[PDB]
């Protein structure tokens, strides 16, 4: 009994991980997502622009 | 990099007027003298006969 339950550990282990990794995954580009529309507000200011600029 | 973060230019309307020269001038003016053309000639109306 004892070793069935370290075994359903390792399963919940298993289907945990295949979860969080996929966060990260997808919050990398997130991330850089985020940055170039920093660059982009950035660009913004620029007070010589025209308005279809 | 950050919001405010500004180095400013300023400009100025600049032409004839906010010189104040739109009117420079140096010319003297002339004694005007007039006298009477006698006109000549007919002209056609618009009215029908």
């Amino acid at each position: 009994q004892a070793q069935a339950q370290n075994s359903q550990y390792a399963l919940a282990r298993t289907f945990a991980t295949q979860k969080v990794s996929l966060e990260e995954s997808v919050l990398s580009q997130v991330t850089t997502a985020i940055q170039t529309a920093q660059e982009k507000i950035v660009y913004a200011g620029n007070g010589t622009l025209s308005d279809d600029d | 990099a950050n919001d405010g973060e500004t180095i400013d230019i300023d400009l100025k309307q600049i032409n004839s007027q906010t010189l104040g020269l739109d009117t420079l001038n140096v010319q003297q003016k002339y004694k005007v003298s007039d006298t009477a053309a006698t006109v000549t000639g007919y002209a056609d109306t618009t009215i029908a006969l």
